[PDB]
């Protein structure tokens, strides 16, 4: 090696050191893929959410962890060609608006597609059923049969919510995947806690699967 | 002539033909299947444990059957062969114990501190740790290279059949070496395994299939308590009983109890692949 | 008189 | 009257079909039937480039056949010296969702792009000793799939909005827009003369575009599924495309049809990249079954297999001198073969 | 609406095409002419291979 | 890009002094740095080198043990601490930046040095110490004790020009490569141990002292200088 060759080697080693430091820093974050229908409550899931079109990335630091949410709604394209970019996400947060009887059967089909996607066979899902108060006041007049003709039973809050959750969970056909459901309103300020708890449980389950227990 | 001959029941050693062969077959099959199937970091540790169990079983079964079960005298593998046998056997025992302890620590880190584990664990790091524990196991058997060797213990000075391989030092060194081996192979790994598996089991019991997982953890502790406690006890006796304390009943016992203890120790390796795979 | 086998 | 237009379109399609069929006097298999096969081609991993901490999505060679650029989802664009494996530059990206990268023929600039819908042009040969963002070309309402330099101030991009664009870097404005594809355009291959190029899309079709005029000259439709990779034959009279149908196809621009198909019954996976050798006799196709296949372009045979990657082979390139083959994969490693 | 498609098909139909045999012969000739200059087909010795 | 040297002045023999070069306009941390001194009526002499990251430090045999080179990246400063000063240390000290990677141009920028007044190695040979010369072609020759053609194919020869009252500027690197900011009139050619700089259509501002330097191995050695004059 000449003098300049050795200098180049030292430069390469410094570059590698910087890359390793950046990787160590980045591995500490939690990556979440935020999916749902339009106007389904994605933008207000976490009130402390900070924004940091294309892919809208938001970040927030809650309970010692750094959470990154990637909203993909500007990508009005074929998901099958860029969805695999999010194969390594900790969880998918799927937002649903109960009061919108028109968007359902588009949200249900989307949930079926994401659940059965080959890249997300073992990827957990955190399901948010938002606007429970609006749905509760709306259901008094339309007994859920405008959207679900096959439904029979009380048209109150509890049974209808149970039926909607059952319809969404019936599309999971994989043992290694779990669906976490939490029903929120516009005035709920504790969604970060829900995401934190769900992510903790998902990570623990994945580590148990890795250790073989 | 009969200086070192012990008249033990033929049927009980006929039973050995039945037990040792079965354990050899079962353990070899289990470990080979585990190694082939394996070939994130769990796989490397499982392979390490499986290789340790396979090596110990294969290496020790024929020598055990020949020089310790049926052909008691004269030691047919000479001094160098005996030293190699003992060093490899002790290194394998240390390797198995350290693999179990390392796997338990890995499990604790993975489960009870998931976020730290996410970043602390890496394939290169687990490979390095496995190499380090193998090296430590090899080192811990170095002392036995000097504390054991051949000796002709015939009634007269010379006799063709009066040669056996045993410790070649007085009690002063037998005590130290056996105590060190007992601590490093049983007591320390016993404590680590028991404490960490109990803690993980408690956390998981705090919380349907998960119950099975908890059982596995508990089971492992029992194994290291059941398969490795009796064997080591024999070692202690061999050092602690004096000539004035030995008796004919004790002499026959030690042999039968040795049969049982080695059976359990071989069963440990034959069984670990099944417990960890399922 | 004691065992010789460890 | 829309019905009359539909009927006229059908008549024109039938005319084109009959014209293409009349020109099919012989097959490439018959003409090249009496040619000595290449036999078995065994290529070995002479280099392995490490440093990316995530899936590698793109990789391009420089024109010197020694420097190359790689793009990873860890937010890094790295410039490698293949001979010594040294890292020359590490470029931190503003967006980590990178799906393409390109190397200027002069070596002064690199291009990057992805789900941010912006083609970022980085200047390497600058004072101040640091690489800085020279330009951020915007105006695509969809992710960028491929980008290529015509020169130091012209760049062609393909997007997932079904459109291709030709940009002047200095101004930062599209000098031309190529439209006509019905699905997102996945690949893009410049001709040796850089007078026309070929773009393949998820509509299972490829289109030949005249760069200067801004129009489609010919359209090729043989595949059943999406075309993920396109490459020009060295002479510019043919090109090869690989689809999710587990098949590659060779198209001739003069006969305006397909010359040969490359598929095997034991291959049922997708093709992510295609490249030709310097002489055009070897066609290298990267698959998502974690290995690459080296085909006899004139006999449809599988001359060899490159099996070194533990994950999907996402990018594939051959040097301008035909000396080495670079393969990248989601395993975070690049390999050089010879 | 569909006038663009019809015009594009008209442009693509009025193209001068050659027989497939001629194009196959041209590709074969190009491959044979440059065969010796292709390192991948014909490996170069270690003294010449930069890798 | 700017390097401003400071310190210096008049000192007595056996004393000590610190020279400090302040850097602006470039990514200081990514560059290695050199101290090169020129005696009042002599040529260029390499003093010290500290690489990026402060990993590799090299000294000239005439200063080793007495000079210390250091760098403060966050303040973008380069320090040379001199102890046990002699009369031979009287010179103008220049700070030079150098970056090493495939295709780089080391020794590209020089600063305006500081005057310090106090009360084996490859030998580079310049054929002639002066050559009278506008519009004429000129050829300047340089020889080395050892062949500069390394097994990797690079010939490590550099050509610098020092005009009256100015710091040296890089003209050619690695025997053939024309530095950025230099007109194509200059050309470099040669073979191992014999190198030539051709100046075609010589003009004003091409008049000065031309130096050939070897970067094959340390210590870096210069030629006595060839002077073109009108």
């Amino acid at each position: 090696l000449s003098a300049e060759d050795k200098a180049a080697v030292e430069r390469s080693k410094m570059i590698e050191k910087n890359l390793k430091e950046d990787g160590i820093s980045a591995a500490k974050d939690v990556k979440l893929l935020l999916l749902g229908a339009d106007n389904s409550g994605k933008s207000t899931i976490v009130k402390q959410m900070k924004i940091i079109t294309g892919i809208v990335e938001t970040h927030f630091t809650f309970k010692n962890l750094h959470f990154r949410l990637f909203d993909v709604g500007g990508q009005r394209s074929e998901r099958k060609k860029w969805i695999h970019c999010f194969e390594d996400v900790t969880a998918i947060i799927f937002c649903v608006d109960l009061s919108d009887y028109n968007r359902m059967h588009e949200s249900l089909m989307l949930f079926d597609s994401i659940c059965n996607n080959k890249f997300f066979i073992d990827t957990s899902i955190i399901l948010f059923l938002n606007k429970k108060d609006l749905f509760g006041e709306k259901i008094k007049k339309s007994p859920l049969t405008i959207c679900f003709p096959e439904y029979t039973g009380p048209n109150t809050y509890e049974d209808a919510a149970a039926y909607i959750q059952a319809q969404f969970e019936s599309k999971n056909r994989s043992p290694n995947k779990e669906i976490y459901c939490h029903m929120t309103c516009a005035t709920d300020t504790n969604n970060a806690q829900v995401i934190f708890d769900a992510v903790t449980d998902i990570i623990i389950a994945n580590n148990l699967r890795g250790c073989g227990l | 002539n009969s200086d070192l001959d012990v008249n033990t029941d033929i049927y009980s050693k006929v039973l050995v033909t039945a037990i040792y062969l079965a354990l050899f077959v079962v353990g070899t099959v289990g470990n080979s299947v585990t190694l082939f199937t394996l070939a994130s970091t769990v796989h490397y540790h499982l392979g390490s444990l499986a290789l340790s169990d396979l090596l110990i079983l294969l290496l020790a079964m024929p020598v055990e059957l020949y020089n310790f079960i049926w052909v008691h005298h004269p030691w047919a593998f000479g001094d160098a062969g005996c030293r190699g046998y003992y060093f490899l056997r002790d290194a394998c025992t240390y390797a198995t114990a350290l693999n179990v302890a390392s796997l338990s620590v890995e499990r604790y880190l993975a489960i009870c501190h998931p976020f730290k584990a996410k970043t602390l664990m890496s394939r290169s790091r687990t490979k390095k740790f496995i190499s380090a524990i193998w090296l430590a196991s090899a080192l811990l058997a170095i002392p036995m290279l000097f504390t054991m060797g051949l000796q002709n213990r015939s009634a007269d000075g010379t006799h063709p059949g009066g040669l056996v391989c045993t410790p070649i030092v007085d009690t002063a060194t037998v005590k130290v070496v056996i105590q060190v081996n007992t601590f490093m192979s049983f007591l320390f790994p016993m404590l680590v395994i028991s404490i960490l598996n109990t803690v993980i089991a408690n956390k998981l019991t705090v919380m349907q299939a998960l119950r099975h997982g908890v059982l596995v953890l508990r089971a492992v502790v029992i194994a290291f308590v059941v398969c490795w406690l009796p064997y080591h006890v024999r070692r202690l006796m061999f050092c602690y009983i004096s000539d004035e304390q030995w008796t004919t009943f004790l002499f026959d016992f030690y042999h039968y109890f040795y049969m049982l203890t080695n059976a359990l120790f071989y069963a440990s390796s034959a069984i670990n692949p099944i417990l960890y795979n399922l | 008189r004691r065992p010789y086998i460890l | 009257e829309l019905d009359q237009l539909r009927q006229e379109a059908e008549q024109l399609k039938n005319q084109i079909r009959d014209a293409r069929k009349a020109c099919a006097d012989a097959t490439l298999s018959q003409i090249t039937n009496n040619i000595d096969p290449v036999g078995r081609i065994q290529m070995r991993t002479r280099r392995t480039l490490r440093g990316h901490l995530a899936k590698i999505y793109a990789m391009h060679w420089g024109t010197d056949s020694r420097l190359l650029v790689s793009a990873s989802q860890d937010g890094k664009l790295i410039i490698w010296d293949s001979y010594t494996t040294n890292k020359v530059h590490a470029i931190p990206l503003r967006s980590s969702w990178v799906m393409t990268c390109a190397y200027a023929p002069s070596g002064n600039y690199v291009a990057c792009g992805g789900l941010d819908n912006i083609c970022s042009i980085y200047n390497l040969k600058t004072r101040e000793g640091n690489v800085r963002v020279s330009r951020e070309l915007a105006g695509h309402t969809g992710y960028l799939s491929c980008c290529r330099f015509l020169d130091d101030n012209q760049i062609v991009t393909s997007s997932g909005d079904t459109t291709c664009a030709l940009w002047d870097i200095e101004t930062g404005q599209q000098t031309t827009t190529f439209t006509g594809h019905t699905g997102d355009v996945m690949s893009l291959s410049l001709a040796p003369d850089t007078r026309l190029f070929v773009s393949g899309a998820c509509d299972a079709s490829a289109k030949l575009w005249d760069v200067r005029e801004g129009m489609c000259r010919q359209t090729f439709t043989g595949h059943e599924s999406d075309i993920n990779a396109i490459c020009f034959f060295p002479n510019g009279n043919a090109f090869a495309t690989g689809s999710d149908d587990a098949t590659c196809r060779l198209f001739d621009l003069r006969a305006d049809q397909e010359l040969m198909t490359y598929s095997h019954d034991n291959i049922i996976c997708g093709i992510t990249s295609v490249s030709f050798s310097k002489s055009g006799r070897l066609l290298l196709a990267g698959y998502d079954d974690f290995n690459c296949n080296v085909w006899d372009a004139l006999k449809a045979d599988r001359a060899g297999v490159l099996a070194g990657h533990d994950n999907r082979v996402s990018c594939l390139g051959v040097t301008d001198d035909g000396m080495a083959v670079a393969t990248g994969s989601w395993d975070s490693f690049l390999k050089i073969w010879n | 609406q569909a006038r663009k498609l019809v015009e594009q098909l008209k442009m693509e139909a009025n193209i001068d095409r050659i027989k497939v045999s001629k194009a196959a012969a041209d590709l074969m000739a190009y491959c044979e002419a440059h065969a010796k200059e292709d390192p991948l087909l014909t490996p170069v010795p270690a003294s010449e291979n930069p890798f | 890009v700017q390097l401003v040297e400071s310190g210096g002045g008049l000192v007595q023999p056996g004393g000590s002094r610190k020279l400090s070069c302040s850097a602006s306009g470039f990514a200081f941390s990514s560059f290695g740095m050199h101290w090169v001194r020129q005696a009042p009526e002599k040529g260029l002499e390499w003093v010290a080198y500290i690489s990026s990251g402060s990993g590799t430090i090299y000294y000239a045999d005439t200063v080793k043990g007495r000079f210390t080179i250091s760098r403060d990246d966050p303040k973008n400063t380069l320090f040379l601490q001199m102890t046990s000063l002699r009369s031979e240390d009287t010179a103008m000290y220049y700070c030079v930046r150098s970056i090493y990677y495939y295709g780089s141009s080391p020794f590209d920028f020089w600063g305006q040095g500081t005057t310090l007044t106090v009360s084996s190695d490859i030998v580079m040979t310049q054929a002639t110490s002066s050559v009278p010369v506008p519009g004429e072609s000129v050829s300047i020759s340089c020889r080395s004790s050892k062949s500069l053609l390394h097994s990797n194919g690079n010939t490590y020869l550099y050509w610098f020009l020092q005009r009256p009252g100015q710091s040296p500027q890089l003209l050619i690197y690695r025997m053939s490569n024309l530095a950025s900011g230099v007109p194509d009139r200059f050309s470099g050619s040669g073979s191992g141990t014999a190198f030539t700089l051709t100046i075609s259509r010589l003009e004003a501002e091409d008049v000065g002292v031309y130096y050939c330097m070897q970067h094959l191995e340390y210590p870096l050695t210069f030629g006595a200088g060839t002077k073109l004059e009108l």
